[PDB]
């Protein structure tokens, strides 16, 4: 019972999440929160072209947002309103190169219609003396609402299920986000019946529940990393890559 | 759509159900309850002693 | 996780479960779906007639509750000014998708006599929360759509059943800003238009009579994704 | 009387004059991959009447359609004419992306190369590739969604006729609802008859 | 022959058959005969009375759709001017005989 | 075959016009009166609606709309397939 | 026995070769020529990174060279010295756009090392009155030889096995080319031990055996099309697309 023996290896036991060729480690246990059950594949009802997932490349993790989180950020402060099938591409364009240069998103350049489930692991690297707590919350189809600006606060996102990232224990947040949308496929480019708001499942947004509090000599910053897997994906509509417009 | 062509019933509207009748008579009502088969119930502590 | 529960520090003993009012009232209230089918006021209009087949008023059909029309500064619709939004959008504020039918039971005035046609148009999209309300080739009767005539002389109320004619999995439910161009087909069940069949000499008797519309969901509605409630306003603090 | 019986009939809806001097990149048709295929009649009426495929008429009474389309290309050629033509298919083209097209951007997507040598007839079964399970009618009442996808037909290898035969070959393009074609919601028709073409502007 | 099919050059895989809207809407649309029984506007008149047993208006009864009366230049019947002919003669244009 | 509907109770009469013709089946397209007896091959008959109002009440009835609907009802069997005529697209109407 | 009944359908029976979503038809029977047996997969010996073929996109056909072939081309005239793992990319660059725009070659942009077998169908569309015969010949590792310029003639390529494209019968040439090279993987980009001569298995070259001969009113030109499948492929070495240089 609670028998410490630290050493050159340290005390704790490392857990993993191995994927295709990207292995990321966590010392801490995830606070998993799953808003919806796993979806049926939906490739039978609306696709005659060759549907082929790419589990060797699409199910890899990819860092899409790191950010400094200081203690001087206020109580209900936005940190990242990441739109997950958009921020995966627009972060690649934030690296100032095309979508073809990344192995995780080359089927978005070739194929036209995406479906699939998305994993999110928001790691944090807080010191153990820092006290603060974030929440990672997924909201389906943010831009389709207009009163969401009056909802976008911790009092509203703590009612739906969500993960909690405590800076005390350096907690890590797994977030299984299945595909639920009005239409059973998200389009990845300019598309005959809608062009505005492309490839938009919703919004992972990470508000602050209580900010960093520390002594006068304390470590002020706290870097936060976001990872995304695209695990049970599929693609249809093989098309030319010259139709793929740049994301907004 | 088979056309139902038998000559149907032949009767008399009236305005209101009977008022004096009160024993052996299922009386239709536009209820203001939420359940349709709902009946007021007496718990075990609310036992009506005085029939 | 949201509903996790680490260290329960209960003091209570066992409370007797009444079964959501079953053991007192002879009826259950556990399921909110069967409360959803109590009819609620949907929208209310006053006829301002400014042909026989001209649609007198149109409204998009949606369980979300309409864009609420209080009215002008002089004559507010006293329920929609005072008693805000009722039950069904107070529950639909707590969800994000719906898939189901609706019922309407439009209540006409009595002084009108002329026969009334009602069209269901699943073609017509909703083009945002602005003008998602009762509006007094759209402007006329149409052939092919689902139709129903009620005779006002027999009974001036038509009970409807608007099915789920959309090419979706399920539809949007909160307020809708017309984000994508085809996402606009993802809000309404269609677009109902009520039209009288009175001529121009009789239509002036029909001006400024109330036409109240009710609604309820009816056995098929399945609100899918849980989404927390927005900020509310308490009604007894209204001046 | 059955939508799988009406929609299972071909209708001649397009006819390509395919000449010899077309290059290896020439466009013959870019018609939309919907039942609503257009063919204008050269009339002087204020309302120009349009032919339609029977699948287009029977889908014009319905709001939503889905399923494969089968286009039969009856190329009218002798056994001595040799040609070769891509009947391609691009899923998801809008108005601006309707242009920029050639055979080379087409060969990314689903495409079918036909070897006109001896047989002179084939049937490209158009895939139904859309995000939406059904698909809303193109025209609608007097009130305009384009197709889910567009067909193209380019000349991959140009026509090489013998000296004793013609220079030009005409291609008939028939349209039929496929083996999986189906429509659901009955609405106002987008098409009216030509029995009374009088239309009175008020 | 019309519906002959020589060389099928299919690219498609198997599309899931919804049964003409059965698997989505709980109803079929394969048969057009049961769509034919949705009631359609036939004709519309305005009474111009110019005995008790005088027939006020007559009309031949036919599923073909009538000779369409738009109206005069001033007051067109706005459906028959705008929304042409509806469903049942749009299907009856696709046939030649009827018995029913 | 006759039927009276009372307008005071419900002002709509639902009918059922049977197939009283001496044919195999009837013509269906537009009809140019080609043969003299082919004219019996188009309609199911000839319905006449007549009021029973006197001359002092009939002036209240002038210029009121009388709409007529229709549907085929379980017996219609369109037999021979004939392709569609030229159509007009309705959203191009001015 | 030889009972003609032509009609609206024509007389002959159409054969196919259906792939992922590209179906190409031939009236004529192929003159198949297979220089070597089918190769073993070789992913066990030299790859720890995730090897995943993409049969939904890589096994599609792709036209890489059409060309006019006139009668005024001489006896032993080169027509196309196509280097097949190079001309697939350099024809895409001949369409003046990146390699990411084409669904068949996006794993060459992401992954680094290619292996696999290649099908080639060289269709011709000659008139039946035209008389001439080509040969399609595959030669392994052309640029590694120096005397190949003295060998590059029909007298030398008719000794190794090859396909024959007769313009008389409008013959079509299937050509099953398995992967044989010195090293068991071809690299698709700049690479630590060789940079010059990248992604070079060999040379499909199509010399002329006897030119077009015709009357004075004859159809002079004869268009020729080349298609390539990449059927039993595999890729390894997931890398960034920003290292992929343009092909020569
Ligand atoms: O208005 C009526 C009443 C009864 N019946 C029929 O008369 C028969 C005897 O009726 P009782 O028994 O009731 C049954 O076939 C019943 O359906 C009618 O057709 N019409």
């Amino acid at each position: 019972m609670d028998n410490p023996n630290p050493g050159p290896d340290g005390e704790g036991e490392v857990e993993l999440e191995k994927d295709s060729n990207v292995v990321l480690t966590t010392q801490r246990d995830p606070s998993t929160s799953i808003p919806a059950p796993v979806s049926v594949k939906w490739s039978r009802w609306t696709s005659n072209d060759v549907v082929d997932d790419y589990a060797t490349i699409t199910s890899r993790w990819y860092q899409i947002a790191e950010f400094v989180w200081s203690k001087d950020d206020p109580f209900d402060k936005e940190l990242a309103r990441l739109i997950l099938p958009r921020a995966l591409l627009s972060s690649i364009e934030a690296n100032s190169d095309a979508i073809c240069d990344v192995p995780n998103t080359i089927p978005f350049k070739v194929h036209a219609y995406w479906r699939g489930d998305m994993e999110v692991r928001v790691q944090i690297n807080s010191n153990k003396f820092q006290v603060g707590q974030l929440q990672a919350t997924w909201y389906y189809s943010d831009h389709e609402n207009l009163n969401i600006s009056s909802k976008r606060s911790v009092y509203g996102f703590s009612q739906m299920d969500h993960a909690l990232i405590s800076a005390s224990a350096s907690n890590e947040a797994k977030l299984v986000i299945p595909f639920k949308h009005v239409y059973p496929f998200l389009p990845t480019r300019i598309v005959p019946d809608w062009t505005t708001g492309i490839l938009d499942m919703g919004a992972l947004n990470i508000r602050v529940i209580a900010p960093l509090r520390m002594s006068a000599t304390g470590p002020t910053t706290c870097n936060v990393v976001v990872f995304i897997k695209l695990n049970n994906s599929e693609f249809t509509g093989t098309s030319s890559g010259k139709f793929y417009a740049s994301q907004i | 759509n088979p056309s139902y062509q038998q000559s149907p019933r032949h009767f008399v509207p009236t305005g209101m159900h009977s008022l004096a009748l009160g024993t052996n008579l299922v009386e239709p009502l536009h209820a203001l309850r939420l359940d349709a088969a709902g009946t007021t119930q007496h718990p075990v502590g609310c036992a009506p002693d005085e029939d | 996780e949201e509903s996790r529960n680490t260290t329960v520090l209960d003091t209570t003993t066992t409370l007797q479960s009444s079964g959501f009012g079953r053991a007192f009232f002879g009826e259950a209230f556990n399921d909110l779906k069967t409360l959803m089918r109590r009819y609620q006021l949907y929208g209310q209009l006053l006829l301002s007639v400014t042909d026989i087949d001209h649609c007198m008023f149109t409204f998009p059909c949606l369980p979300q509750g309409l864009a609420l029309d209080i009215g002008s500064a002089g004559s507010p619709h006293e329920i929609f000014n005072r008693c805000r939004d009722g039950i069904i959008p107070l529950i639909a504020s707590g969800y994000r998708f719906y898939r189901g039918d609706l019922r309407y039971k439009i209540v006409f005035p009595s002084n009108v006599n002329s026969n009334i046609w009602v069209q269901h148009r699943p073609d017509r999209r909703l083009e945002g929360w602005s003008a998602a309300k009762i509006v007094n080739g759209q402007g006329v009767y149409n052939h092919g759509y689902a139709s129903h005539i009620q005779i006002t002389r027999v009974n001036n109320v038509i009970e409807l059943e608007v099915p789920f004619y959309n090419a979706t999995c399920y539809n949007y439910l909160q307020a809708f800003n017309a984000s994508s161009a085809a996402s606009s087909y993802a809000v309404s069940l269609g677009e109902i238009s009520v039209g009288f069949q009175a001529t121009s000499d009789d239509i002036a008797s029909i001006v400024n009579k109330p036409v109240t519309i009710y609604y309820s969901i009816g056995d098929g509605m399945q609100f899918s994704q849980w989404v927390g409630y927005q900020p509310m306003m308490i009604l007894d603090q209204l001046p | 009387m059955t939508v799988s019986s009406i929609a299972s009939r071909y209708g001649l809806i397009r006819r390509v004059q395919w000449k010899k001097d077309h290059a290896k990149g020439s466009l013959l048709l870019q018609l939309d991959a919907d039942p609503f295929v257009e063919q204008r009649i050269e009339g002087t009426n204020p309302i120009s009447l349009y032919w339609f495929a029977p699948v287009g008429v029977v889908s014009s009474m319905f709001m939503q359609w889905r399923g494969s389309l089968e286009y039969r290309f009856d190329i009218i050629a002798s056994q001595f004419h040799t040609g070769r033509l891509i009947v391609g298919y691009v899923p998801g083209l809008t108005a601006s992306l309707q242009l920029q097209m050639d055979y080379m951007k087409l060969k990314s997507s689903s495409y079918v190369v036909f070897d006109l040598q001896e047989s002179n007839s084939f049937t490209f079964e158009v895939p139904y590739v859309s995000y939406r399970p059904w698909w809303v009618r193109k025209y609608g009442g007097n009130y305009s969604t384009d197709a889910p996808s567009t067909l193209f037909m380019y000349v991959q290898v140009p026509l090489i006729p013998m000296e004793a035969v013609s220079d030009t070959i005409d291609i008939n393009v028939y349209v039929r609802g496929g083996s999986s074609f189906e429509v659901c919601v009955p609405v106002q028709p987008s098409l009216g008859l030509n029995w009374n073409t009088d239309f009175i502007l008020r």
